[PDB]
């Protein structure tokens, strides 16, 4: 009533990532695999560094 | 080591293990060394009138 803008409130501050959806959790699982990629060559005698 | 490093590029390019590289000049490095072991002699049987000759035969070489 103080302004004609009258502001719509967002829930959380600004700048703050989403979730739920379809794939959330998943994300979390394609990080992890990633981070195995580099660390499957390394394991056995044979392996790379 | 960079001689050792362009014949190793040539067998990787062949298929082989890099391991399988590396495995095979720690072998071959300790089969030079006992070789040139054998071939030298030992000059410590001389007095010190001829151990100051070998002195300078190997000053000259690294001069």
């Amino acid at each position: 009533n103080f302004g004609s803008q009258t502001p719509t409130i967002v829930v959380l501050k600004e700048g703050t990532d989403a979730s739920q959806g379809k794939g959330q959790i998943i994300s979390n699982i394609n990080a992890c695999v990633a981070v195995q990629e580099a660390l499957k060559p390394t394991l056995g005698p044979l392996g790379s560094d | 080591a960079s001689a050792l490093l362009d014949q190793a590029l040539e067998l990787i390019q062949k298929g082989i293990h890099p391991i399988k590289i590396a495995n095979g000049f720690d072998e071959a490095a300790k089969l030079a060394i006992s070789k040139l072991e054998e071939t030298c002699d030992d000059i410590s049987a001389s007095n010190d009138e001829l151990f100051r000759d070998f002195l300078l035969r190997a000053a000259k070489t690294s001069l």
